[PDB]
């Protein structure tokens, strides 16, 4: 069949976010608060044209609002942030309950110098809406032409025709 | 009295609390003085994997906050 058409490396070089999953975890409500447009467009098209070739240039504008992320709170509200990723690196599970004061600094220094509040219980859950300008994928699954059916029973059933013609039964 | 089972209750309360003292501080250990990550289910072993990937030096216990970025 067909040769499988990959980008290039160059369509792949984007700068990354070189952080932990304990970094990702502490500021991940702000982040899904903050850079909710630019995620939602990605993973639209991501459901939408189910196929990763066709998501290079939304996941290229994720990760350069997660840069943007990081950088408006490394120079605001850096060490109330370490101080917080520190704690919840600490335990295995990475609990968020077991590092409640170190959250509420974060918290507090975030909507004091940055605005930006921490979203309720129920809301990042959200089934959102996205208004996209690229066009509704006409056949995501690349189907082919589909088979034609068998033509369907019409018209008045009449009786058999001399019975049931086998072999001298006249009826 | 009855308090001469104590010493055998003493060692074996000892025998006891080596194993559990033991294996907390070797997670401490190789962890870089903290709990071992527990990785139950499928997304805490890609973060973690992904941790291992963004340290740099093969260990996911590398954490790597604000100063990895510009
Ligand atoms: C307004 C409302 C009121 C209207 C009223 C109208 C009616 C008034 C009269 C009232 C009574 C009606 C009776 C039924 C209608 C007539 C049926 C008929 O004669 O069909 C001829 C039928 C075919 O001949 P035809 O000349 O082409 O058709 C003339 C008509 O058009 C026949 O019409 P057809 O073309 O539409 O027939 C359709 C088709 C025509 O037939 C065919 O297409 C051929 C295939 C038939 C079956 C062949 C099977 C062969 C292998 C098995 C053999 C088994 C052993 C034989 C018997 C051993 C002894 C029991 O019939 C069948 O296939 C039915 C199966 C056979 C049963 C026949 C009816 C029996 C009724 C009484 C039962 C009493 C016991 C009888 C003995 C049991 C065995 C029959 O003849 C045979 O098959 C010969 C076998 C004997 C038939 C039975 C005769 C009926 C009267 C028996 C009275 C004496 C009983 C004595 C005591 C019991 C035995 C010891
Ligand atoms: C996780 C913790 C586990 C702990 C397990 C053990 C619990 C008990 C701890 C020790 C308690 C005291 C033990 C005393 C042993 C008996 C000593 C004794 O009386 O030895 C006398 C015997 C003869 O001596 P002799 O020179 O002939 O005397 C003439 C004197 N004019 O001399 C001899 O027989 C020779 C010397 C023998 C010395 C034996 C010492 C005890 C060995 C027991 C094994 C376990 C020890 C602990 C191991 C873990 C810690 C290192």
């Amino acid at each position: 069949p067909g040769i499988v058409e990959l980008p290039s490396l160059e369509d792949l070089k984007v700068q990354e976010v070189k952080v932990s999953s304990s970094v990702l975890k502490a500021a991940a409500h702000h982040y899904g608060a903050q850079c909710d447009k630019p995620n939602k467009e990605f993973m639209l098209c991501r459901w939408e044209e189910k196929d990763p070739r066709r998501c290079l240039e939304e996941g290229k504008l994720v990760n350069q609002c997660a840069l943007e992320f990081f950088r408006q709170i490394k120079r605001h509200c850096a060490e109330p942030f370490t101080e917080y990723w520190t704690c919840i690196d600490y335990s295995g599970l990475q609990l968020f309950r077991r590092c409640r004061k170190e959250q509420a600094q974060f918290d507090k220094c975030v909507l004091d110098k940055l605005g930006w509040v921490r979203p309720d219980l129920g809301e990042l859950s959200k089934v959102t809406k996205v208004k996209t300008d690229r066009p509704l994928p006409e056949n995501p699954y690349h189907s082919r032409a589909r088979p034609e059916p068998n033509p369907e029973v019409e018209g008045d059933l009449k009786p058999a025709r001399h019975g049931s013609r086998l072999f001298f039964w006249t009826m | 009295m009855w308090f001469e089972v104590l010493p055998g209750i003493a060692v074996m309360g000892v025998c006891l609390f080596i194993p559990g003292m033991a294996t907390a501080r070797i997670h401490r250990f190789s962890n870089g003085g903290r709990e071992k990550r527990v990785a139950h289910y499928s997304y805490q072993w890609y973060l973690m994997e992904r941790d291992r990937r963004v340290s740099g030096v093969n260990r996911y216990y590398v954490s790597k906050g604000l100063e990895n970025i510009d």
